[PDB]
Order: C-alpha cells, then sequence, then structure tokens
RNA sequence: GAAUCAGGGUUCGAUUCCGGAGAGGGAGCCUGAGAAACGGCUACCACAUCCAAGGAAGGCAGCAGGCGCGCAAAUUACCCACUCCCGACCCGGGGAGGUAGUGACGAAAAAUAACAAUACAGGACCUGUAAUUGGAAUGAGUCCACUUUAAAUCCUUUAACGAGGAUCCAUUGGAGGGCAAGUCUGGUGCCAGCAGCCGCGGUAAUUCCAGCUCCAAUAGCGUAUAUUAAAGUUGCUGCAGUUAAAAAGCUCGUAGUUGGAUCUUUUUACUUUGAAAAAAUUAGAGUGUUCAAAGCAGGCCCGCCUGGAUACCGCAGCUAGGAAUAAUGGAAUAG
C-alpha cells in the first residue's frame, strides 16, 4: 500500500570502530572496503594445481 | 458363533489373518502370482513396438470390428495386444512404432465388448494419440 | 537438510455427491449473494465452519468443570464475537452449533465494502477491492476474503491514492483531458 | 478386415465453425447463472436446453 | 453349562418385561446380581424384590414396573477407563438423556454418571435402559 | 511420522529429525583419543584408464554433469554475506549451508470486467436482458529510479506510457439412464464408431461423426495405475452357515478358551494419581504475514512492555491411593 518503510540502522562512534567491527560488504557500500576481483572458481583451480607441486614451486604455478 | 472370552485375542487375530485369504482383491494384492502375470509389472504405463495390426472381432450382440494392434514391450518382451481409442486412429499408426500404452479402466479385466483386450494406446511416436486426432500436432 | 518449512493445508473439502441439483441451487445462491468467483469459495467457508464444530462437539462432550473445556471454549467463543458472527448476549457454548456459513460470508471485506454504502453492486465492491481504492484504518487491502473484525468495522474507508477519497484521477481521465 | 477405418469422420461434410461472441469467465459468469435462474421467476418444468 | 450368572438373571428379566408380566423368578441369586438390581430401583425401573434364602444360592422374585426397555450384560467384562467412558455412551445408551451403563469400580457398582462425579474408571457390567 | 477416517480401523513411511548400515564385490590393516576409514593404504574378483609395452594410476549411493535403464525426476550457476563447523585462528577454509535458474509434485491468495443512460422486458417505483451508447476505474505488459542483496533477481514502492470486438479471446470434459445438461439440425446405416456399467448403431440414432445450443468444475481439467472410505463385501465394535456360498459321518480327547454360589453388611490383574518421557508434525493458545498457507513474532510513546503457551505421546517399566470384580495363598497325619 505504499508510504512507509522499515529498517535498520547503526551509529558508530567513532569511524575508526566502524572500520573495525563492521560487516565488510556493509563498509564496501560506502566505498572503504575494497575486495580483490577473483571468482572462486578462478580460486578453487590455482589451489589444486598448487598441490601438484611440492616447495618452493608453488609460488609461480 | 465366535469366542469373545477375555484371552482369545491371538485366536482371533490368526483366524482373521487365515480368512483374508479368501477374497479376490486381498488375494491378488498379496501373492505375488498376478503382479508376474500382468505384463506392466506393477506400472501404470509401458512402451512397445507395434507388430502388427490386428482385427478383433466384438462379442454379440456386437457387431463391429475393434482396431487393435499386437505389441512387444520394451521393458520384459512381452507381446499384448492394445487397443487404438477413435475414429480412424488406426491410421495413424505403422509398424515398427513406438507407442505408449495404459490401462483400459477395470484394473486388469477385459473392458466392454472386445475380447481378451485390456490395454490401449496412448501415445504414438512421442505424440499424443488424442492431439493427432484433434488435429493439434502431426507426425 | 534445508532451512525450508513444508507445512501446508487445504482449505476446502469438495463434496461427496458430484451432482444433486438441491447442492447446485443451494450454492448458487451464496455466489449470486456475495460475488464469489467460483465454488471453492463457498467450500472454503464452509469449511472453516466445520472445524468450529469439530472443535465445538467436542468440548460439549466433557463436564463443565474440566479446564480445557473452560480454556478452549472461551477461546473459542472470544474469537467468533471479535469477528462478529456471534453475540455478546450469546456466550455460551452451545450457540455456536447455531451458527450458519452465511454468518461468515456477511463478515469478508467485499460484504461490509457494499452494506457501508461505499459501493453501488456487490458485484461492483469486488472490483473496487482489487483495484487499491478500499483501505482498512490505514492499511490498503486487496482482498475480498479478507474477514473484518467489530474492532476495525468503523474503519473501512476509500483510500488516499484513490481517486474516490483522495486526489490525482485515474490515467483514463487525466488522457481524455491531455488530449481536451 | 482393416481397410474401412475413419470412413464416417471423412465421409462427414466439413462444417466451419461460426465465430462468436466472447464467453464472459470468472465471477460475472456465474452472475449470469444466478441472473438467469433466479431472477427469471415468470410463471410457467421445463430444461435450460429444450428445444 | 452356565458360565455366567449375571447374563440369565438380566436375559430372565428382559424376557418377562416383554410378555408383561408382574414378576419374574431370578435363579441362583449371587451378591453382584443384588447389587445390579439396586442400581435398576434407585433409578426407579423396578419394583421392590424379595430374595428368598434356601440354605444355597437363592432365589430372587422382581417385581415389574413395565418401565424396562432393555436390560442388557456385557461380556466379557471389559476394564474401562474414564478416558474411553463416553465412547461406550453412544454404543450402548439410546441417547445421552437417558439410560445407564453400570460400572464395578473399587468404591462399589456404580452407574457411570456416579462413576464421572466419584473420578473412578472400572469394569463394566452391563446397562439398562 | 503420513493418507484415509463416526466410533473401531485399513494402508503407507526410499525421503531433510533420531538411530543403523554401506562407499563396485568381498577380505585384511596402518595411523590415531576415536576407523576395520574407502575424497587412507594392501590384496584378489569384476570393470576401467594412460603407455615409448618397460610400467604407472583408478572408485560421483558428495555438488553439478553425462551414458544406460526405464511410465518416471532439474543448472558441469553465484557466494562464504546468513546458519554453523574445523584449524595454531577476531584474519583461513567449507558444492555443509545460502542465493538464483529449470519446476501445472503440490499448497495458499487471486484477473479475465464494473457502472450509468437508452432500447426493452418484467415484478409487486424496484429489477433482469441487449453484435445500442457513454466516459469512469484499474491491472497484465512495457519501463527510469530507489529498495532488495555477498553482488544481483523477484516481490513491495513510484514516475513514464499501457483497453472496446476492453481480439489484452479460458480452457477441460460432457448432454439415454446411474448423474448436472437437448427427443435440435446434417451425415453414416450392426459400417465407422461409442460405451467404466446397463447399453447404442442393420435408413426418421435423445448414445456415433459434425454444427448449434446446454451442463459441470474452473487456470485448471481429463486418463492410467497403487491405495483408503464407500465395505456390516473380512465383521473387535459388526457379517453369515435349514433351502442363496457354507455345521466336520459320529464320539472320545491334550493343548487353547471359558468356568456356579459363599466371607464386613497373601501375591497380582484392574482403576486412579504422580513422576520420567527429543524436537518437528497433529490438536491448540497468543499475534491483522495487506488476507490466507504460513511465521514466532511483536507491541507502546531515551527507551519501555511482552510472547516464544498448554494438551496429547498405545503398550512395557517406575510411584502412591482405591479394594468391587477376577485369579491366588494360610490350620486336617496339625509339622
Ligand atoms: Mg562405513
Ligand atoms: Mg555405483
Ligand atoms: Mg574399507
Ligand atoms: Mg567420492
Ligand atoms: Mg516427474
Ligand atoms: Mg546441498
Ligand atoms: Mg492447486
Ligand atoms: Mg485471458
Ligand atoms: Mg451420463
Ligand atoms: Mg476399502
Ligand atoms: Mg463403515
Ligand atoms: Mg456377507
Ligand atoms: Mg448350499
Ligand atoms: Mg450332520
Ligand atoms: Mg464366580
Amino acid at each position: 500500500g505504499g508510504g512507509k518503510t522499515t529498517g535498520f540502522g547503526m551509529i558508530y562512534d567513532s569511524l575508526d570502530y566502524a572500520k573495525k567491527n563492521e560487516p565488510k560488504h556493509r563498509l564496501a557500500r560506502h566505498g572503504l572496503y575494497e575486495k580483490k576481483k577473483t571468482s572462486r572458481k578462478q580460486r578453487k583451480e590455482r589451489k589444486n594445481r598448487m598441490k601438484k607441486v611440492r616447495g618452493t614451486a608453488k609460488a609461480n604455478v | 458363533g465366535k469366542c469373545r472370552g477375555l484371552r482369545t485375542a491371538r485366536k482371533l487375530r490368526s483366524h482373521r489373518r487365515d480368512q483374508k485369504w479368501h477374497d479376490k482383491q486381498y488375494k491378488k494384492a498379496h501373492l505375488g502370482t498376478a503382479l508376474k502375470a500382468n505384463p506392466f509389472g506393477g506400472a501404470s504405463h509401458a512402451k512397445g513396438i507395434v507388430l502388427e495390426k490386428v482385427g478383433v472381432e466384438a462379442k454379440q450382440p456386437n457387431s463391429a470390428i475393434r482396431k487393435c494392434v499386437r505389441v512387444q514391450l520394451i521393458k520384459n518382451g512381452k507381446k499384448i495386444t492394445a487397443f487404438v481409442p477413435n475414429d480412424g486412429c488406426l491410421n495413424f499408426i505403422e509398424e515398427n512404432d513406438e507407442v505408449l500404452v495404459a490401462g483400459f479402466g477395470r484394473k486388469g479385466h477385459a473392458v466392454g465388448d472386445i475380447p481378451g483386450v485390456r490395454f490401449k494406446v496412448v501415445k504414438v511416436a512421442n505424440v499424443s494419440l488424442l492431439a493427432l486426432y484433434k488435429g493439434k500436432k502431426e507426425r | 537438510p534445508v532451512a525450508r518449512s513444508w507445512v501446508c493445508r487445504k482449505t476446502y473439502v469438495t463434496p461427496r455427491r458430484p451432482f444433486e441439483k438441491s447442492r447446485l441451487d443451494q450454492e448458487l445462491k451464496l455466489i449470486g449473494e456475495y460475488g464469489l468467483r467460483n465454488k471453492r469459495e463457498v467450500w472454503r467457508v464452509k469449511f472453516t465452519l466445520a472445524k468450529i464444530r469439530k472443535a465445538a462437539r467436542e468440548l460439549l462432550t466433557l463436564d463443565e468443570k474440566d479446564p480445557r473445556r473452560l480454556f478452549e471454549g472461551n477461546a473459542l467463543l472470544r474469537r467468533l464475537v471479535r469477528i462478529g458472527v456471534l453475540d455478546e448476549g450469546k456466550m455460551k457454548l452451545d450457540y455456536i452449533l447455531g451458527l450458519k456459513i452465511e454468518d461468515f460470508l456477511e463478515r469478508r471485506l467485499q460484504t461490509q465494502v457494499f452494506k457501508l454504502g461505499l459501493a453501488k453492486s456487490i458485484h461492483h465492491a469486488r472490483v473496487l477491492i482489487r483495484q487499491r481504492h478500499i483501505r482498512v484504518r490505514k492499511q490498503v487491502v486487496n482482498i475480498p476474503s479478507f474477514i473484518v473484525r467489530l474492532d476495525s468495522q468503523k474503519h473501512i474507508d476509500f483510500s488516499l491514492r484513490s481517486p474516490y477519497g483522495g486526489g490525482r484521477p485515474g490515467r483514463v481521465k487525466r488522457k481524455n483531458a491531455k488530449k481536451g | 478386415s482393416l481397410a474401412r477405418a475413419g470412413k464416417v469422420r471423412g465421409q462427414t461434410p466439413k462444417v466451419a465453425k461460426q465465430e462468436k461472441k466472447k464467453k464472459k469467465t470468472g465471477r460475472a459468469k456465474r452472475r449470469m447463472q444466478y441472473n438467469r435462474r433466479f431472477v427469471n421467476v415468470v410463471p410457467t418444468k421445463k430444461g435450460p436446453n429444450a428445444n | 453349562v452356565r458360565m455366567n450368572v449375571l447374563a440369565d438373571a438380566l436375559k430372565s428379566i428382559n424376557n418377562a418385561e416383554k410378555r408383561g408380566k408382574r414378576q419374574v423368578l431370578i435363579r441362583p441369586c449371587s451378591k453382584v446380581i443384588v447389587r445390579f438390581l439396586t442400581v435398576m430401583m434407585k433409578h426407579g425401573y423396578i419394583g421392590e424384590f424379595e430374595i428368598i434364602d434356601d440354605h444355597r444360592a437363592g432365589k430372587i422374585v422382581v417385581n415389574l414396573t413395565g418401565r424396562l426397555n432393555k436390560c442388557g450384560v456385557i461380556s466379557p467384562r471389559f476394564d474401562v477407563q474414564l478416558k474411553d467412558l463416553e465412547k461406550w455412551q453412544n454404543n450402548l445408551l439410546p441417547s445421552r438423556q437417558f439410560g445407564f451403563i453400570v460400572l464395578t469400580t473399587s468404591a462399589g457398582i456404580m452407574d457411570h454418571e456416579e462413576a464421572r462425579r466419584k473420578h473412578t474408571g472400572g469394569k463394566i457390567l452391563g446397562f439398562f435402559f
């Protein structure tokens, strides 16, 4: 019927606390958090290749 | 009459379990002989291959020629006869044609004036025979 | 495993006889009087009554000083009165058995829109509900089967966004005036 | 003799249908059934498809 | 042979009732019958009954008012809890307005309306209405 | 637990919770607190994969996917944000789980018109009928934006458009009887066909094939098969057994079943009560998810108030009252 929406609000004391104890997607909605761009399918193919190589030669794989 | 005493439950329960076998609907659903004898094998439908178009004469007083097909099943190789229900739906079927058959109404019994026939064709080459009849689809 | 609920029930029982002309005409009168779309809505109200009666006939068999008869009997009576299908003078448990399904069809929103003169026909009243022109106290309701409680009987009113109650006339009336 | 098959359906003369008024559907169709049976209380029982 | 004395008592009262007789012999008198007849007599279906002592299981002469429809026994004496008592009521009694199911509880041989008041179950003897 | 259900019952429960089992078949073990582990080894059988023929590697009844089998069953999608788990851990990981797609398995809600004036019909000023007329109302759809969320999508919200044959078109089955609805018209002539059942059709078919009408239930509706009620046609409640299906040729007889009266007017059975009994489901309380299926939420002007009930849970075992009914026990060589 319109007119009324309802949500949640969370007022922090200082912004360093709000960087400290917040979900990182909620901080990323304000442009503060920068996750890296890698699909988990891309990130799991890389892991299984690293288990076939032993030693310091994992780094270039 | 019947025993009524307070400790006669075993006499009553065992006499009942023996006398359940004397009617038809319990006997055929618990021997497994009739389950061994229908070609569906306890299923509702079956796909088969039309071997032959066969003409079955109607039981008297009816005097027509009931158009049926002689079908070998894919599931178990049993050869049955299925009826082709409608005006001129034999012309949609060919030989070596893969049909879907179902029961014909009386749960394994023969129906109507067709002697020894208890099945009917539903789909003909993955197309329902009701749609070929009403012109909904084509072969 | 999943975090999903599967609790569901049906709301109607189809009658045992398919064709008796006594019952077919009897269910036709309720449709014409109350603007119902199909006979499932007659059966849903008929099924609602029968659950109340089974809850009633169970409680008539206990003695009058059992705690369960006093508790669930009174919680059944109060739920009937706050929706208006039962009078406060008739607050004994036996009077539930005298009720008809025309008392629950009287308490639809589609009925009570028309019987407050907000509509011109009971076929007209069901149309105004589905098109969001009717509100109860602050809520726009597009459900004709809304059982309106006796507490909110006064608060049935036209909507605010509606052209019938408030401003901003509908898109037919505007584009006629846009052409002129 | 499986020769004659589809005989009467083929020998039926083909009559095309008449494109006509749309039937009302839903609550309004039940409005007609309530009106045509319980508002027309003309004196007279005849069935509704009588010829 | 005679396995149940209460059954032969109530069948003989029931047969003499529909024959329209005023009095009836009840052969062997047990104390269960005497306690059964008093429950029928306090609710008033039979008149005063005379018990005859003959230095064995005696005889009872019963005056019949003409009010009885059917005095029946239930065999065997099924144990009945208070949960199940209302299911015996609409299988034995013709109405919820009259008729009685006779129980034998630990507080004595009772009709079913008294056993609800006393809040106890028992074995069922018979019924009358 | 589920479906059916007057009371009793009958049938189902592979299937998200608890418990068990097995990881192609069997067998043997290592490590460890915990395994006879299989996303650990070791054999042999079955199968199958690379190969330079010397050898090497295998276990989707994990998520997806494919083949096969069949009447019969979905995307090789996104994410650890929620729920939780593991680790040395506030940071890592999770095809557990979550979110989308396919989804007429099913369940809840609910459009496909409403009104007014005429033309008319009626009824004792009210109502009905119309391929007549009239501008009023809206969604479907299109579509910015917000919101939603891990990022999205959908719903909710709101602009922009969006209806007259409102062509933005409702089907599925029927119309002899059971059983709601035609002795309409045309064709066919025991043919083709229908028909669960009785039946219909051999030249005026109330039943076929069609058109017209009509009925039923409606975004659903036929059909096949399992099964429940109907079925007092399995009968404990509750069936029959002279002639309809049926009491053994006759008697004895052990199990089994059942046992007369009697007394205050020892062990049990019984009855009542108490405990202890996993949630979910069912019954049911409270609560306007816009209603309802649901959900356990919510409500009231710095915060405050308040719920997250109760019942039921055969039998067996335990506990305390009752002592009728029903068994049983004491003193006869008095030991
Ligand atoms: Mg294992
Ligand atoms: Mg396998
Ligand atoms: Mg192993
Ligand atoms: Mg695996
Ligand atoms: Mg499927
Ligand atoms: Mg999963
Ligand atoms: Mg549905
Ligand atoms: Mg439409
Ligand atoms: Mg019929
Ligand atoms: Mg049945
Ligand atoms: Mg019954
Ligand atoms: Mg019989
Ligand atoms: Mg005989
Ligand atoms: Mg003899
Ligand atoms: Mg005795």
